[PDB]
RNA sequence: GACGACCCAUUCGAACGUCUGCCCUAUCAACUUUCGAUGGUAGUCGCCGUGCCUACCAUGGUGACCACGGGUGACGGGGAAUCAGGGUUCGAUUCCGGAGAGGGAGCCUGAGAAACGGCUACCACAUCCAAGGAAGGCAGCAGGCGCGCAAAUUACCCACUC
RNA sequence: GCUGCAGUUAAAAAGCUCGUAGUUGGAUCUUGUGGAGGGUUCCCCGCCCCUUGCCUCUCGGCGCCGGCCCGAAGCGUUUACUUUGAAAAAAUUAGAGUGUUCAAAGCAGGCCCGAGCCGCCUGGAUACCGCAGCUAGGAAUAAUGGAAUAGGACCGCGGUUCUAUUUUGUUGG
């Protein structure tokens, strides 16, 4: 059965961005989602979105613009401290220069690097570059 | 290829290793204790035994020849041993009915080379090395 | 209620006295006993039924000889064959630090519980406090019960 | 086995303030049985060989000793491992100098000369008050006196002055908030500043939060507070550096800018 | 001033108890129980809490979240070797805690011992004898025999540390 | 082989189906304008609807010409998580100072006239110390809970039974 909603959403996405296509269709939607993907849009790696209500969890219709190379999951929602971030971001990032670990965090779901100026750990959610 | 990943999963998957150590033919030799028993030497690196016989033993094909040997009783076991003279000529130090010290011949068990069913060689014949005798540094003391 | 004095030995609490004086009491009478009880400390409040009742029991922490010390716990009522103690179950997980996961597991308590409650049952949740050895196995003492966090004895209306 | 009490003791089990050299030896002075406590104390040898350096063996501070030279608290005392500690006097008349033992802001005992008048005097810390036969009351401080018919104003936790020639209270301070105080045990050993609250707990430790003169704040059990003055002044004069707990890199900076050891 | 003694409080401890933490094994699945096992009431004994033990009564207590049984070339810990990150292997051994002086048991003295450079007996070794008797314990420092692949001098001193 | 292996044919998916413990489990329940630090909207105050969510005492200082205000306390449904305090032998390891002739080490050492200085300055840092227990902030994620055989609340009333024994001038009634 249906165990996780949030690895069918980016899973959906990284098939469509291979193929090439520029518009991908998530269902269901989740309060999850919609903040993840928005981590996504504010540093430039997916266009805009837009939600469809049906009275059942609803449905998000996506826009590609070609940037993304990936986006995945940690299935086990780890927990992690400041002092071992590092040893997470050397395992999952293609370079020191670029791509993100998204983590949530009793301020907010959020940006491994925000985390750091907001002085907080948390529990880690996925990644993309 | 199914492994389980949740987050209270640590018993299974702590407790599934250590059932599969027991498959690994190094692993279980070192932790059964059957090997320690069966080995003719209890642990040791060298053993000192008895001369009873000098034996020479046919090689395995593709080649030829005759290899010298000694058979052998360890003093602590009382237990039978047969093992390789090295070097040209050096069969003639040893005699019969006195002591040697004998050591492994470089594969943790296993035979070497051409020789069937030999597993150690000898180091020392009546308290000097067979490498002093060799190179005409000392000689057996009459 | 009626009769206290089931044992071969007469039963009373220590430190209470009854004058053998000015005994009249006419064409009906009063409580011949008045009742010792303390304040146990800690936040706690002493029940009704042990100020109100009658029974004997010196191992009770209100109206006995026992002092609350160090450690304060709870847990699960479980089992209770035994008379005046009771067993309960704490349950927790156990970190295996190679894996980055958890390992559930149990141990169980034997406790002393007093009259003055009454109406405990299974699957109840109970507070205990440290006390002196009080039998072989017995090292606890029940000082509050509950059920808020969980579903009623019976329908929803209790 | 373990039959009966040890007397002996090793020099890496030793405590770390005594500051010993690894390599003269395999044992240290064991502190006589007395006052204060072992881990607390500091023997009368360590203090004469080898803080103060008039001595140069164990035997040379023997013979300074039966010459009957060394006062503690007043009293002449001959016995060289004497548990010496905290508020402690030490006289000595023939060289006619005066010392008292105060916490180095690091967590060591500094020398602290001290003028004659000053002298005369100790703070004690109050342990406990009962009341004895025919209804007289008691009271213990942290250094093992016993004094009959106290003030009954001093409470727990308070701090009292006596004069050594007589041993009886002259005056004391309240512990209440304001008040300047030392740290007498764990990280914050050897810090001084004003208590300014008190947490507390029925059953376990008490918290309390100090202030210090920069502004810096720390905190620590109960049992770890010396009350040393009412208000913001001191009873007794203090050591170099007043207990201000300066960091690595300020004591670099400092060290390098004032060019002192000899550069 | 020196020495001494009943009682408080100190200092040095000792003893008993709380919570959480362990290597391999099912060719070990049920176990304990007036031969005290779990609990209650009164008592004895003890420095004191307690089935610690005795009388009467109840029928309990633990286990697939591995009890109960067996193995360990198992004394525990601070620690050591190797190591991208994660790990694997080792720890008799100078600091801290425990146990024991050939094997088991009993006890005197004392604040403290079930002590072995104290005592009494049995069990295993073994020395002297005028055959009646008497005496003994190096897993302290040197030194010897036996064992085995495998480990130093029957030296000098209280000058230093205590 | 947790990170991190493999099972059509090389070694390897129970003949097939049910099922208790174990592991895992779908969606949902309060936001944008204004000011500071910083930007050209978001992190701290105060607000559409609640900002510690409530509340009104009493032993106990403050503000002012008694009464009304602002710091404790009852406490915010219970936990994991995370960040911060406290408290944990030394030696070893990491790490600061210091020309043991260098180094491995050690905890020292450095100034000045000549001896008339009856000497002077200065060190013996600091970090780490799983889990379990103690402590104060945050509230996303994951557990957990309330009224369907109606109960929350008003300075709201009423019958009946128990009862401390205060205020009265006390000892007794």
């Amino acid at each position: 059965v249906r165990m996780n909603v949030l690895a069918d959403a980016l899973k959906s996405i990284n098939n469509a961005e291979k193929r090439g296509k520029r518009q991908v269709l998530i269902r269901p939607c989740s309060k999850v989602i919609v903040r993840f993907l928005t981590v996504m849009m504010k540093h430039g790696y997916i266009g805009e979105f837009e939600i469809i209500d049906d009275h059942r969890a609803g449905k998000i219709v996506v826009n590609l613009t070609g940037r993304l190379n990936k986006c995945g999951v940690i299935s086990p929602r780890f927990d992690v401290q400041l002092k071992d971030l590092e040893k997470w971001q050397n395992n999952l990032l293609p370079s020191r220069q670029f791509g993100f670990i998204v983590l949530t965090t009793s301020a907010g779901i959020m940006d491994h690097e925000e985390a750091r100026r907001k002085h907080t750990g948390g529990k880690i959610l996925g990644f993309f570059f | 290829m199914g492994k389980c990943r949740g987050l209270r999963t640590a018993r299974k998957l702590r407790s599934h290793r250590r059932d599969q150590k027991w498959h690994d033919k190094q692993y279980k030799k070192a932790h059964l204790g059957t090997a320690l028993k069966a080995n003719p030497f209890g642990g040791a690196s060298h053993a000192k035994g008895i001369v009873l016989e000098k034996v020479g033993v046919e090689a395995k094909q593709p080649n030829s020849a005759i290899r010298k040997c000694v058979r052998v009783q360890l003093i602590k076991n009382g237990k039978k041993i047969t093992a390789f003279v090295p070097n040209d000529g050096c069969l003639n130090f040893i005699e019969e009915n006195d002591e040697v010290l004998v050591a492994g011949f470089g594969r943790k068990g296993h035979a070497v080379g051409d020789i069937p069913g030999v597993r150690f060689k000898v180091v020392k014949v009546a308290n000097v090395s067979l490498l002093a005798l060799y190179k005409g540094k000392k000689e057996r003391p009459r | 209620m009626a009769d206290i004095q089931t044992e071969r030995a007469y039963q009373k609490q220590p430190t209470i006295f009854q004058n053998k004086k000015r005994v009249l009491l006419g064409e009906t009478g009063k409580e011949k006993l008045p009742r010792y009880y303390k304040n146990i400390g800690l936040g706690f409040k002493t029940p009704k039924e042990a100020i109100e009742g009658t029974y004997i029991d010196k191992k009770c922490p209100f109206t006995g000889n026992v002092s609350i010390r160090g450690r304060i716990l709870s847990g699960v009522v479980t089992k209770m064959k035994m008379q005046r103690t009771i067993v309960i179950r704490r349950d927790y997980l156990h970190y295996i630090r190679k894996y980055n996961r958890f390992e559930k597991r149990h141990k169980n308590m034997s406790v002393h519980l007093s009259p003055c409650f009454r109406d405990v049952q299974i699957g109840d949740i109970v507070t205990v406090g440290e006390c002196r050895p009080l039998s072989k196995t017995v090292r606890f003492n029940v000082l509050k019960v509950t059920k808020a966090a969980g579903t009623k004895k019976q329908f929803q209306k209790f | 086995m373990a039959r009966g009490p040890k007397k002996h003791l090793k020099r890496v089990a030793a405590p770390k303030h005594w500051m010993l050299d690894k390599l003269t030896s395999v044992f240290a002075p064991r502190p006589s049985t007395g006052p204060h406590k072992l881990r607390e104390c500091l023997p009368l040898i360590i203090f004469l060989r080898n803080k103060l350096k008039y001595a140069l063996t164990g035997d040379e501070v023997k013979k300074i000793c039966m010459q009957r030279f060394i006062k503690i608290d007043g009293k002449v005392r001959a016995d060289i491992t004497y548990p010496a500690g905290f508020m402690d006097v030490i006289s000595i008349d023939k060289t006619g100098e005066n010392f008292r033992l105060i916490y180095d802001t690091k967590g060591r005992f500094a020398v602290h000369r001290i003028t004659p008048e000053e002298a005369k005097y100790k703070l004690c810390k109050v342990r406990k008050i009962f009341v004895g036969t025919k209804g007289i009351p008691h009271l213990v401080t942290h250094d093992a006196r016993t004094i009959r018919y106290p003030d009954p104003l001093i409470k727990m936790n308070d701090t009292i002055q006596i004069d050594l020639e007589t041993g009886k209270i002259t005056d004391f301070i309240k512990f209440d908030t304001g008040n300047l105080c030392m740290v007498t045990g764990g990280a914050n050993l050897g810090r001084i500043g004003v208590i300014t609250n008190r947490e507390r707990h029925p059953g376990s430790f008490d918290v309390v939060h100090v202030k210090d003169a920069n502004g810096n704040s720390f905190a620590t059990r109960l049992s770890n507070i010396f009350v040393i003055g009412k208000g913001n002044k001191p009873w007794i004069s203090l050591p170099r550096g007043k207990g201000i707990r300066l960091t690595i890199a300020e004591e670099r900076d400092k060290r390098l800018a004032a060019k002192q050891s000899s550069g």
